[PDB]
């Protein structure tokens, strides 16, 4: 059986090329595209196929072996429609697994295939690219999920009956499952599942925890005129997000062209208007609501040794979140921009069961040479290159 | 000719090749070309149609007679293809045989069948003086067709597969309609391995010439003169006239641009000079003292041979780079000492604002790519900056930044910090409050300051605009300003640019502030908003709007 697929009206095959490999990588794809070929799963394709998709390899969480990725973005992009339980956001524990496994089983419309071709690279050209193509569910395509649903739910409806306190949400290759459950149980029963769902062919986040986090200003023993100016800086920005911060008696205690470092006396009016501003940010603006039929934007700043920035907004200054991020052990932006970037969309996905377009500080030569090297999803946002403006920075401190 | 399985060609959707008229040609070619094509028609290649057949391409017939044939049409009408790798191999990425032979399949196209369901689409035609009733169609891939190039090289792929599975030791090259063949077997062994090939081609009808008509090494290669073990920088001769027109000077240019990468030294500053104002391709300008100069100082550099080892995948690759001027870098990487792999420059990337920590890293970064092709590995840097300032740099930029593993390297002229701002406000030291203005309508601005030691200074300014004004304001207080300066400014703009300490850029104006701020000895700037009764501010924001 092939339910027949097609592309957004109007729309071509995509023609994306293939950024060069590590010799490192690009062995592992020989290797793991020979055996995809033996049983089935692709085929070797010719000239007349035009078509072509970027692939690689990652190594996902602690693993030698290397793993086949597509990245198929512009094909979903290209590829029609078809067709989100805010229990999931709502929960304790959440879990993810990764059932692509489960689109092998399923062929692929033969007349599709051609535009899932893609090509294994060689060192300096020395060689013709192998070029492929599918011939069942590939894993990364909007797609897939999708004429695999039917067979997911059956599988599914069993742990959804006989646990029907837990919430299964799947997001292209990944399912989401949360349970308020307590962690002993929680490991153990999750074993349960994939136990069910190994009789087939397959094989830890804090929802409660996620906000919109508050802006804290600076109190210190004694004021410079520089300390105050720098205040009223940050509080002018964010007059824009509440409009009830006043900035009038600190302005004052400026009036005149003193020397920067010169220490200034506050007053009991410019204290309270401190005080009042400090309450006015003890939360966060009213009135901000998600909007489906929008796009959600992640923006990222560099903060410095280590630390990162972010919001999630749909509107300019209507955050629907706010956070920061750590280091992970073991001295590169990329990789903690890339780890960033994979735990704020996980994060996104959870919430609103959809990926964030990302908003890189960072230049485009620079993440694309190495990205893909810190890379363990499943999936692709999409992203963009920017220029952090020096406010917004000193902002979110 | 060859029997592999034909490739399935289709027309791009909808489009249809119909009609573009045969050329009515003389007498002497209209035969010149009825005798060419009946042989092409005994050996298979074209077969006389008519039978149904309303396309056709116009045949012409060029100075032996020959001809040609304009696909020109059928062309834009059929489907695209899988590209021919235009991406090839560099020398510096090779692996170093003991033989290298080359064989010239020369006449391949017309070897390989045509997707019998499209060749009516070829359909082209003969004159005849009196046109009194030639019709034709190939029968395999013809000369000049969208397709042939992709439909080749696939079908070539296919038919080395075996031969390769079965001589792993045995490596092939494939460009155009040739074939690069190496190996590390004996002189008796590989000749032997090459016959076996040969024939093994012809035993699916692809004719290669033998080893009395093959060429020999060296082999040359975009620029290079390729051994099996080693290649040399083709000699570069440089002509001596009296008549340089200013294409003769481009030319040249062009050609020792070429050589900047693996020869050092090699300048062109001058010799561009004289294409200044130029006013046609064909005008002749006289070369200056200093062209007729660094040409012959080129000249010396020229006569230089280049020798080059290849790639010992059993061995580090080592990136080293040096500031050969303000954005201006010289690189060369290699596996042992001074035993070059590989050589190149990259030129001033001259944009709004960087510096040279910034410049290194995309040099870097242009270096890891090329290698990452070239070799498919990185290569250990050697970089002429300190672990410090690297740690310095980065630890402190807004902007995500990353040099994969690399090593100090002591070699001046060395990349720095021109200058640091401070963190926090200067004590005693002056403090200078600025700004500027310009209207939307007249782009009439004014520019100035107000400082604590009452001093001060307004400036009007002509065609400018709000960031260069506010820019100019920053200039006047560094001048007008002690070793020690504070300065508060209310441009976001200026702050940010320099916030990004930067120490080469386009603009005049933003130079000069670089070099007055490398000249200070401790500087704070600051910023506060715009328009609000915020001291010293509401001050000059009073005095650049009169
Ligand atoms: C032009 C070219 C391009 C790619 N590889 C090669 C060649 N030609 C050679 O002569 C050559 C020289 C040294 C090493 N490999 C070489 N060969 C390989 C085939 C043995």
């Amino acid at each position: 059986e092939t339910v027949p697929v097609k592309l957004k009206p109007g729309m071509d095959g995509p023609k994306v090329k293939q950024w060069p490999l590590t010799e490192e990588k690009i062995k592992a794809l020989v290797e793991i595209c020979t055996e995809m070929e033996k049983e089935g799963k692709i085929s070797k394709i010719g000239p007349e196929n035009p078509y072509n998709t970027p692939v690689f390899a990652i190594k996902k969480k602690d693993s030698t072996k290397w793993r086949k990725l597509v990245d198929f973005r512009e094909l979903n992009k290209r590829t029609q429609d078809f067709w989100h339980p805010a229990g999931l956001k709502k929960k304790k524990s959440v879990t993810i697994l990764d059932v692509g496994d489960a689109y092998f089983s399923v062929p692929l419309d033969e007349d599709f295939r051609k535009y899932t071709a893609f090509t294994i690279p060689s060192i300096n050209n020395e060689t013709p690219g192998i070029r492929y193509q599918y011939n069942v569910l590939p894993q990364g395509w909007k797609g897939s999920p999708a004429i695999f649903q039917s067979s997911m739910t059956k599988i599914l409806e069993p742990f959804r009956k006989q646990n029907p306190d837990i919430v299964i949400y799947q997001y292209m290759d990944d399912l989401y499952v949360g349970s308020d459950l307590e962690i002993g149980q929680h490991r153990t029963k999750i074993e349960e599942l994939r136990q069910h769902l190994l009789r087939w062919g397959l094989t830890e986040l804090h929802p409660d925890k996620w906000t919109v986090q508050p802006i804290v200003l600076p109190e210190k023993d004694s004021w410079t005129v520089n300390d105050i100016q720098k205040l009223v800086g940050k509080l002018n920005w964010a007059s824009q997000i509440y409009p009830g911060i006043k900035v009038r008696q600190l302005c004052k205690l400026l009036r005149g062209t003193k020397a920067l470092t010169e220490v200034i006396p506050l007053t009991e009016e410019a204290e309270l208007e401190l005080a009042e501003n400090r309450e006015i940010l003890k939360e966060p603006v009213h009135g901000v609501y998600y909007d489906p039929s929008k796009d959600l934007i992640a923006e990222i700043q560099k903060q410095g040794q280590g630390q990162w920035t972010y919001q999630i907004y749909q509107e300019p200054f209507k955050n629907l979140k706010t956070g920061k991020y750590a280091r992970m052990r073991g001295t590169n932006d990329v990789k903690q921009l890339t780890e960033a970037v994979q735990k704020i969309t996980t994060e996104s996905i959870v919430i609103w069961g959809k990926t964030p377009k990302f908003k890189l500080p960072i230049q485009k030569e620079t993440w694309e040479t190495w990205w893909t090297e810190y890379w363990q999803a499943t999936w692709i946002p999409e992203w963009e290159f920017v220029n952090t403006p020096p406010l917004v920075k000193l902002w979110y401190q | 000719i060859s029997p592999i399985e034909t490739v399935p060609v289709k027309l791009k959707p909808g489009m249809d090749g119909p009609k573009v008229k045969q050329w009515p040609l003389t007498e002497e070619k209209i035969k010149a070309l009825v005798e060419i094509c009946t042989e092409m028609e005994k050996e298979g290649k074209i077969s006389k149609i008519g039978p149904e057949n309303p396309y056709n391409t116009p045949v012409f017939a060029i100075k032996k007679w020959r001809k040609l044939v304009d696909f020109r049409e059928l062309n834009k009408r059929t489907q695209d293809f899988w590209e021919v790798q235009l991406g090839i191999p560099h020398p510096a990425g090779l692996k170093k045989k003991k033989s290298v032979t080359i064989l010239d399949v020369g006449d391949a196209y017309f070897s390989v069948p045509l997707d019998e369901d499209f060749r009516k689409y070829t359909a082209f035609t003969i004159p005849s003086i009196n046109n009194e009733t030639i019709r034709y169609q190939y029968n395999v891939l013809p000369q000049g067709w969208k397709g042939s190039p992709a439909i080749f090289q696939s079908s070539m792929t296919k038919i080395l597969e075996p031969f390769r599975k079965q001589n792993p030791d045995i490596v092939i090259y494939q460009y155009m309609d040739d074939l690069y063949v190496g190996s590390d077997l004996e002189i008796g062994q590989h000749r032997t391995k090459i016959e076996e090939l040969r024939q093994h081609l012809l035993r699916w009808g692809l004719t290669t010439p033998d080893k009395k008509h093959q060429k020999e090494p060296p082999f040359l290669w975009m620029g290079y003169e390729l051994h099996p073990d080693k290649w040399t920088v083709q000699p570069i001769v440089l002509p001596e006239k009296d008549s340089w027109t200013v294409n003769d000077i481009q030319k040249l240019v062009g050609k020792l641009n070429w050589a900047s990468q693996i020869y050092p030294g090699i300048k062109v500053r001058q010799l561009c000079k004289l294409l200044r104002g130029t006013k046609a391709l064909t005008e002749v300008i006289p070369l200056t003292e200093e062209a007729e100069l660094e040409l012959a100082e080129n000249r010396e550099i020229l006569k230089e041979p280049v020798h080059g080892v290849y790639y010992d995948p059993s061995k580090d690759l080592i990136a080293e780079i040096q500031k050969q001027g303000q954005g201006q870098w010289t690189y060369q990487i290699y596996q042992e000492p001074f035993k070059n792999l590989k050589t190149g420059k990259y030129a001033r990337m001259r944009g709004a604002h960087t510096n040279d920590v910034k410049q290194l890293t995309e040099a870097v970064q242009k270096i890891t790519t090329e290698s990452i092709v070239i070799w498919g590995k990185t290569p250990k840097f050697k970089l002429p900056i300190q672990k410090e300032t690297w740690e310095t740099w980065w630890t402190e930029y807004w902007q995500a930044t990353w040099i994969p593993e690399w090593e100090f390297v002591n070699t001046p002229p060395l990349v720095k910090l021109w200058y640091q701002l401070e963190k926090e406000p200067i004590v005693g030291a002056e403090t200078f409050y600025v700004d500027g203005a310009a209207n939307r309508e007249t782009k009439l601005g004014k520019a100035g300051y107000v400082t604590n030691r009452g001093r001060q200074k307004v400036v009007t300014l002509t065609d400018t605009t709000n960031q260069k004004t506010e820019l100019q304001a920053i200039y006047l207080a560094l001048q007008d300003s002690g070793l020690e300066v504070n300065i508060v400014t209310d441009s976001q703009y200026a702050l940010g640019i320099i916030q990004a300490q930067p120490d080469q850029s386009e603009s005049e104006l933003v130079n000069q502030i670089i070099e007055q701020l490398i000249k200070k000895e401790k500087v704070y700037l600051a910023w506060v908003p715009a328009h609000k009764g915020i001291g010293g501010n509401e001050q000059v924001d009073k005095l650049v709007s009169a």
